[PDB]
């Protein structure tokens, strides 16, 4: 395939050194950039709940020089919502203008610095929420316009409940872990190396994002207690950006789910919850991977 | 080669220091950067001859819930003979003022009007 | 302003499971919710350096972020307890205002000499949890009480206390 990424070009006339390695610039200029654009355009519908009514959209990335359109539209008879454009910063671009007949608010921009980084805003501030389902269609573009979370498929299965607390509301579990996702910052090259795969081992995504100074989809067991026994713990990273976590692990947890009151013909709940640790606007989860059996039939064991 | 002054403040609360520049001459060039360094303040640098108060009229538009860049573009410009926002450096918070007559003009270092967040816009 | 005031933390808590009582030993164990918001303008975080609205410092204690920024903040102390607390979706978050937060979910171990167990099983208790500050009120105090959830939640059924 083709391969992505950042490069240094030094050039040279009459500059033997330059196909040493060795870019210092010196003398007069001879080349630079070589040339409507391209235009990449977008739809969404963007929804308003009592639970969610500012929004914002994070933009990728314009040259100087690029002209952003964006409109917003009701769905039903719901109201026409406040539009704005702004930095990343927060420091406001643009302010949205209602229209002629009154059924589009629709706000306009074109580029300054060789980084504008735009973040689109869109609030149903403007009245009490009645239902709370007024929605709207989103149409945005430059001249893929917005930058899309990675798409992680995270995968759980359980060998042994080892431990419950009757008491106490809470239970004990063993299982494995296993999270896939194709990020593309993550891309290792391969020469380094001289391999295909790199290994990260016996630490915590957190850890490793850390060490990297990148971000991943770190997580936690939502109602973890205290500590949890990991093995086999690890991170595998290819060059695509393809990246999997892998777990086996031992964990206590809290679930006040219990109820006791038909003892011993009551029923219960076990829930393993795995939350991530970032938002929903870098990492979400999108697939559901059966990598085993997802509850391990030991049946002479027999307690639950 | 140039002549340069360096200098040190702090914006408290959004009000600005006034400089004083004496004996001001026909055609002289004066080049002006402002840079943050501490806080959350987002240079504003002006020019004016005369002392009329900004803080009273920029606390009028603070209070518009009105687009606005419009509304401050149209009284920074009647407000001051010359002015610039400090954007970090992206909006390259300095100006370039050739002085129209000679006498006592004053500069202007302070707070522009800004949003700082992106879960409202409360400027 | 002539005099150097306090700035002023609203503190917020909540408890989602009583968890363990030791009725010899006379302690209790409670998980629950953390929350001090505090506007303080010295961390005032200048926005295109980040490229964002939120600084954030995550699985550390306020005294360790301070260390870390070498600045003071409103660090703190469970009162009464027992060892070592079991701190989970640590938090603490900075704007560029100087506006900040703190918020943690936590499983911890207190001593409860307020038990007395003489008219057992007729005795009624108080399951107290103080949160006090590890700095003088000349520095920080609590100024407001965030009701940020339900203090106590009410599942019924589960009863024992
Ligand atoms: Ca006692
Ligand atoms: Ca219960
Ligand atoms: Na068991
Ligand atoms: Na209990």
């Amino acid at each position: 395939t083709y391969t992505t990424g950042s490069f240094q070009l030094i050039l040279g006339l009459n500059a033997p050194q330059v196909i040493s390695g060795e870019g210092e610039p010196e003398g007069e200029v001879f080349a630079s950039l070589a040339s409507k654009p391209e235009a990449h355009v977008q739809e969404l519908e963007i929804r308003l709940d009592k639970d969610t009514r500012y929004l914002t959209q994070h933009t990728r990335n314009l040259q100087p020089g690029d002209t952003f359109h964006a409109l917003v539209e009701p769905i039903g008879e719901a109201p026409l919502p406040r539009l704005r454009l702004t930095d990343s910063g927060g420091k406001p671009l643009a302010f949205g203008l209602i229209d002629q007949p009154g059924e589009s608010v629709e706000l306009n921009y074109t580029c300054d610095q060789d980084i504008c980084e735009l973040v689109v805003h869109v609030d149903g501030t403007d009245g009490q929420k009645d239902s709370g389902e007024a929605v709207y269609r989103l149409l945005v573009g430059i001249n893929s316009v917005f930058l899309e979370s990675d798409l992680v498929t995270v995968g759980l299965a359980v060998d042994q409940i080892v431990g419950v607390d009757q008491r106490s509301e809470n239970f004990s579990v063993v299982g494995t872990l296993k999270l896939s996702w194709h990020d593309p910052k993550l891309g290792f090259s391969p020469d380094q190396c001289g391999c295909t795969v790199k290994s990260f081992e016996d630490a915590s995504i957190r850890a490793v994002a850390g060490e990297i100074n990148l971000p991943l989809p770190s997580f936690s067991f939502y109602n973890q207690q205290g500590n949890r026994w990991s093995q086999n713990q690890v991170i595998f990273v290819t060059p695509d950006g393809r990246a999997s976590y892998f777990e086996r692990f031992t964990v206590t947890l809290q679930a006040p789910d219990f109820d006791f009151l038909a003892y011993p013909f009551d029923r219960q709940k076990f829930s393993i919850k795995v939350d991530l640790a970032v938002p929903t606007n870098m990492f979400i989860f999108n697939e559901i991977e059966r990598f085993q059996q997802v509850v391990g039939d030991q049946l002479g064991e027999e307690e639950w | 080669e140039g002549r340069v002054q360096h200098f040190t403040g702090y914006i408290e609360d959004g009000r600005g220091i006034f400089y004083s520049l004496p004996d001001m001459k026909q055609g002289d060039i004066i080049y002006a950067s402002m840079q943050n360094t501490g806080g959350n303040l987002d240079p504003l640098v002006g020019i004016m001859a005369e002392e009329i108060d900004p803080a009273v009229s920029l606390g009028q538009v603070l209070e518009k819930a009105l687009d606005l860049i419009s509304e401050l573009t149209a009284v920074a410009d009647r407000i001051f003979l010359g002015w610039d926002d400090d954007g970090g450096k992206g909006y390259s918070a300095s100006l370039e003022f050739t002085i129209p007559r000679d006498g006592t003009y004053h500069i202007f270092a302070g707070s522009t009007i800004t949003n700082q967040r992106l879960d409202k816009f409360q400027p």
